[PDB]
């Protein structure tokens, strides 16, 4: 008995927190065994890892099967209004739209799709950017902090005071352009080509389907990361002031000085991200079959 | 129960080696990283170096690298600190610690039992 937008709001944030949750200790095994140089450089770790099995039977036989989930709550405070906010607005922005495959050709209706995805990702971003700024901000002061380096900020209102006494609100949106453009593809062809795809091939006892619906989210996500990939390069390197004058400057440069390939380099390790992603647009759907 | 005694160490003339020794009782030697730390007065606390629980790999400061060599023996639950060509500001009080081997720690101060360490006076 809700507004038709709270519904997919909680859908898709609800959605987010369990698929962020469900692949959460993956991630974590992911990041202990590709970051343990850098942690028996800093002292944190005495001896490296001799296989994912036991990096797995070490970290959970300490402090028990819990520990997987370490950092956990974080990434669903990140993604939950992120996500609710991109499958909220992309119902909306389609029903803005309106097309009907039949009443408007198919090509018009998946660039309906497209459009929509696009727009939603664009939304989201202009509402969640600053927080993921001043969030990284705090963390960094915490950091710091924890090893005797003089602190900054009290809290996020205290970085939000000083960021917008500073420089305002442009200080907070630091990086957007580049930021998106990424996301305008990114967000276009995750939801874009997931709904212009799934009615093609999940057909008959696939209609309804799980697995299905999260392979083909699977894919939509590699592809589309992909894709979304090389904007990513240039928003990182724009923002590593925490060089470079406008995104087309760096873009240009870059291919210039190092090379096309290098501007795709990193592109393996979105495979994670890939899964996270996938399984909220599958439990979304699913979400909504019981919903509705 | 478990107790760290630091054996070893007075007054020597710069230049001059000594060797210092930690006796861990309690506890299974042979599965705990060895770390040597040292404290004067006025001067925070630092961290020397550390030995892995099977003696296999040791890692140390820059600021003495090349200077000290730390070694183990667990047939007599010990761990040694061999310490080369001193200078005045090595004085010092160095304590030595022994935490879990592959557990993660929070950094190189974050460690299980500590001892209570032994004076170290280099003359001029
Ligand atoms: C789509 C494709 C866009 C594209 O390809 O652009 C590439 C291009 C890349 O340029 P760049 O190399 O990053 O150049 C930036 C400079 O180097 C310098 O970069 P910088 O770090 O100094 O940049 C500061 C950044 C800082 O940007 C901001 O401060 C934006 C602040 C927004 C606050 C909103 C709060 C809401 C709560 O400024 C921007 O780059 C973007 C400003 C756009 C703000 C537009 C917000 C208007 C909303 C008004 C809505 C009113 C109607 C509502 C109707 C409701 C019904 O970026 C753009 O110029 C397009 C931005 C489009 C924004 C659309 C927002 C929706
Ligand atoms: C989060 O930080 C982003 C960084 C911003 C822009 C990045 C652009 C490069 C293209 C890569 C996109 C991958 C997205 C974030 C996919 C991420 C996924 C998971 C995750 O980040 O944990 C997978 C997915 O949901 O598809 C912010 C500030 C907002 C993101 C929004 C609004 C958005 O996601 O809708």
């Amino acid at each position: 008995g809700m507004p038709p937008f709270v519904v997919d709001f909680l859908m898709g944030g609800v959605s987010a927190a369990v698929s962020k949750t469900a692949a959460a200790p993956i991630e974590r095994i992911k990041l202990l065994v590709q970051n343990q140089d850098e942690m028996i450089k800093a002292g944190r770790l005495d001896r490296r890892y001799n296989g994912i099995i036991d990096c797995f039977r070490r970290t959970t036989a300490d402090e028990g099967l819990m520990a997987l989930w370490r950092g956990n709550t974080a990434n669903v405070i990140r993604y939950f209004p992120t996500q609710a906010l991109n499958f909220a607005f992309r119902d909306k922005f389609k029903a803005m739209f309106g097309y009907k495959k039949d009443k408007d050709g198919y090509a018009k209706w998946m660039a309906g799709n497209l459009a929509s995805g696009g727009a939603a990702g664009a939304t989201s971003l202009l509402f969640v950017y600053s927080l993921d700024y001043a969030r990284t901000r705090l963390a960094n002061d915490a950091k710091s902090a924890k090893g005797g380096g003089a602190r900054q900020f009290n809290g996020l209102i205290d970085v939000y005071r000083k960021t917008l006494a500073s420089d305002g609100i442009a200080g907070l949106y630091r990086g957007f352009g580049p930021s998106v453009a990424g996301i305008v593809v990114y967000r276009g062809l995750y939801f874009g080509m997931y709904d212009s795809i799934k009615p093609v091939v999940l057909v008959g006892p696939l209609a309804n389907n799980f697995l299905a619906s999260f392979l083909l989210g699977w894919c939509v996500t590699t592809g589309a990361g992909i894709a979304s990939y090389p904007l990513d390069t240039v928003r990182r390197r724009m923002m590593m002031t925490s060089k470079y004058k406008s995104s087309i400057d760096a873009f240009r440069q870059i291919i210039a000085k190092e090379g096309v390939k290098s501007l795709f380099k990193g592109a393996g390790a979105n495979i994670l991200r890939g899964v996270a992603g996938a399984g909220v647009l599958s439990i979304y759907d699913q979400l909504k079959i019981l919903l509705f | 129960q478990v107790q760290l005694v630091e054996s070893g160490g007075g007054l020597v003339q710069a230049g001059d080696s000594l060797r210092l020794a930690c006796a861990a009782s309690g506890i299974t030697f042979s599965s705990y990283t060895m770390g040597w730390f040292r404290q004067a007065p006025g001067k925070e606390r630092e961290y020397i170096a550390r030995i892995t629980g099977s003696g296999s790999n040791t890692y140390y400061a820059d600021s003495v690298k090349g200077r000290y060599t730390i070694s183990r023996d667990n047939a007599k639950n010990t761990a040694y600190l061999q310490m080369n060509s001193l200078k005045p500001e090595d004085t010092a009080n160095y304590y030595c610690a022994a935490r879990d081997d592959g557990r993660m720690y929070q950094g190189f101060y974050d460690f299980e039992y500590w001892g209570q360490g032994t004076q170290v006076t280099v003359s001029s």
